[PDB]
């Protein structure tokens, strides 16, 4: 029961950790794409304000 | 900490842009504009998880809150 | 004391090891839950930002330089933009 | 005899306890690593939220 | 290294606490510190006014050196736990199985039953023979000298606390007509050697708890007595 | 080689010819428990 318990705990932790890392990796790349998208909007607003000027 | 960090980096900026010839001329006239002492604030600025009483404290985030307010206050004063 | 049976100590101390794995399972769950709750909280903000970023793209494409008039009422009748000034204190 | 079996029993015990400590170590250093990552994500996200507020205000009228 | 680092941490912690401890019983006054009023209450004179700028910096240094090394020692726990267990086992088995042969031979070769009984009890308590059984074909166990080699096993597990207590106490009784005068020169030094070195075994086996006890600065805040 | 080491070698010449531990450990262990109780007080 000891061996079985050690193996089980290690497994469930390994699985949940891997999932958490995957979640953080996805959220990072989300912000990376969003910054790129915000930057292009900002450039577009800059261009527009200059045209009015 | 945030107060002295902002004051430190403002003095650094002011020193960096101060005309070098004027600096030496003042030194010869016996009125040296005293160069600020260097400090070691970076490790504190890199702290994202200070473990205190079971809490995880983002020191970087907290400093930024104040430093950003100080930047805005500087700009308001200039205008 | 010291008079206990060897095999009896072995079994009791192995049973306590399984208890340690029980508490370690609870300790692990708490750790993963605290991290999940923060990242989950970020998800709501990320989704809410992504939609704001997308409907701004639309609003920005529809800007017309030839059309846009400049109003002096933006100075006298409407407030100046202020960015968030919220600061965290009393963290304990 | 029973002492020789005791030595084997306690070696086994030593191996399991060592492995439990390794799990605990991993759990602590995983927590710390994710704390950094969540702080970094919050930093970038907060900035991106602020920037959007700003850009929006450049295109929108103020409150009367 | 494990023992050296624990001793160093202990030295540093003792330094901080001893300075602090001294200051608490010798609060300053106006005569020794010009900035300290006679109106200042004892505790403030014991703490706040009782340290110069240089003393306060030096204290934070040592505190930082303690806590910093505590982190590095803690990160090395798993390696230390294994190496300590291997070393303690090896020292105990080498001593019991091999080193105690000569004094045991001399205990049976002469009529020294009391010394024989304790030396055997020690061997009985801890010896982890590789075959599983004690070697009975041993010349020293009989009384005569060697033409004899024993391969001692290597395990990464220390003795139990009862095993260590019994061995140490039984070895102690030999070196304490006393049982000491009935033993040879080099052998007495051999028991003393192992008895002295085994003093720290419990501490080192319980490394984690010992680490914390060597770095304990928790008492600087408490002030119930004052 | 110290003087007491030389004197001890001479002492050797004048010398030539021509269990309960479990109980004590139980007493010791019992007394230790009192220490822990005293700490609590
Ligand atoms: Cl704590
Ligand atoms: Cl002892």
């Amino acid at each position: 029961y000891t061996t079985q318990s050690l193996a089980s705990v290690a497994y469930l932790i390994n699985t949940l950790a891997n999932n958490v890392l995957q979640m953080l990796d996805i959220q990072a790349s989300q912000l990376r794409r969003m910054e790129s998208s915000i930057n292009h909007i900002s450039q577009t607003v800059d261009i527009h304000k200059e045209k009015v000027a | 900490l945030a107060d002295q960090i902002f004051a430190y980096y403002k003095v650094m900026a002011g020193s960096l842009l101060l005309d070098k010839r004027l600096r030496s001329e003042c030194k010869n006239q016996g009125a040296t504009i005293h160069l600020p002492p260097s400090n070691r604030y970076e490790t504190l600025l890199k702290q994202r998880h200070v473990q205190l009483l079971g809490r995880s404290i983002d020191l970087n985030r907290l400093i930024t809150q104040r430093v950003s307010a100080a930047m805005y206050k500087s700009l308001e004063l200039a205008i | 004391g010291i008079k206990n049976e060897l095999e009896c100590v072995t079994n009791i101390s192995l049973a306590n090891i399984i208890r340690q794995l029980s508490s370690l399972s609870k300790y692990a769950e708490d750790i993963f839950g605290e991290l999940f709750n923060e990242a989950h909280s970020f998800s709501f903000r990320v989704n809410s930002l992504q939609e704001r970023v997308d409907r701004l793209s639309v609003s920005v494409t529809q800007l017309d330089p030839k059309e846009e008039e400049l109003s002096l009422q933006d100075i006298t009748m409407r407030k100046a933009f202020r960015s968030s000034t919220i600061q965290d204190q009393q963290l304990f | 005899r029973e002492i020789h079996q005791d030595w084997a029993n306690r070696e086994y015990i030593e191996i399991i306890t060592s492995s439990i400590k390794k799990i605990a170590d991993f759990l602590n250093s995983f927590d710390m690593s994710c704390r950094s990552r969540l702080a970094t994500l919050n930093e970038k996200l907060t900035a991106l939220e602020r920037r959007i507020e700003y850009i929006e205000a450049r295109v929108t009228k103020g409150e009367t | 290294l494990a023992l050296q680092g624990l001793q160093l941490l202990s030295q540093w912690s003792a330094h901080v606490m001893e300075v602090y401890s001294w200051k608490l019983v010798h609060p300053t006054d106006k005569y020794s510190n010009k900035d300290c009023p006679d109106s200042a209450e004892e505790y403030e004179r014991a703490t706040r006014y009782n340290y110069t700028s240089e003393e306060k910096f030096a204290l934070v240094e040592v505190i930082a050196m303690i806590k910093g090394l505590q982190v590095l020692m803690g990160r090395m726990e798993s390696v230390f736990n294994h190496a300590i267990r291997h070393t303690v086992y090896a020292a105990l088995q080498d001593f019991s199985q091999v080193t105690l042969r000569e004094p045991l031979r001399q205990a049976i070769k002469k009529k020294k039953n009391v010394i024989q009984s304790v030396l055997q009890a020690i061997r009985k308590t801890v010896c982890d023979w590789e075959t599983g059984h004690e070697p009975f074909n041993d010349p020293a166990l009989r009384g005569e000298k060697d033409p004899f080699d024993i391969k001692v096993p290597r395990r990464a597990v220390g003795p139990s606390s009862t095993q260590l207590y019994m061995v140490r106490t039984m070895l102690e009784s030999l070196i304490a007509k006393t049982l000491r005068s009935s033993l040879e020169g080099p052998t007495i030094l051999d028991i003393e050697k192992f008895h002295r070195e085994s003093f720290f075994y419990t501490h080192l086996i319980n490394f984690s708890e010992t680490l914390q006890q060597c770095c304990d600065l928790s008492q600087l805040w408490f002030r119930e007595f004052f | 080689v110290t003087l007491e080491d030389a004197l001890s070698n001479v002492d050797l010449l004048e010398e030539l010819p021509l269990a309960r531990y479990i109980e004590q450990a139980t007493v010791h262990s019992s007394m230790n428990e009192m220490l822990e109780e005293g700490q609590e007080y």
